[PDB]
């Protein structure tokens, strides 16, 4: 899809997920964007 | 991470580490300004 999905500055319309609580059952859709806390602290913050 | 004197940019000090357990847990305890932005691996994974 180089001919149809190419842009000089790079398209940001395409995203993917890297972190979540656990794996996915077959044919499961996840749309949630809630923050993912990892170490110990409660986060609940936009970044950090 | 607690060495008294660092090295010049052109003569960076390199240390090889092997034959240990790697407790990345005690790395995230400093007064802010802590830029941690990796590549090629999940921050989480690192520990497995």
């Amino acid at each position: 899809s180089n001919k149809l999905d190419s842009k000089v500055s790079g398209n940001y319309n395409y995203l993917y997920r890297l972190f979540r609580k656990s794996n996915l059952k077959p044919f499961e859709r996840d749309i949630s964007t809630e923050i993912y806390q990892a170490g110990n602290k409660p986060c609940n913050g936009v970044a950090g | 991470f607690n060495a008294t004197r660092f090295a010049s940019v052109y003569a960076w000090n390199r240390k090889r580490i092997s034959n240990c357990v790697a407790d990345y847990s005690v790395l995230y305890n400093l007064a802010p300004f802590f830029t941690f932005k990796c590549y090629g691996v999940s921050p989480t994974k690192l520990n497995d």
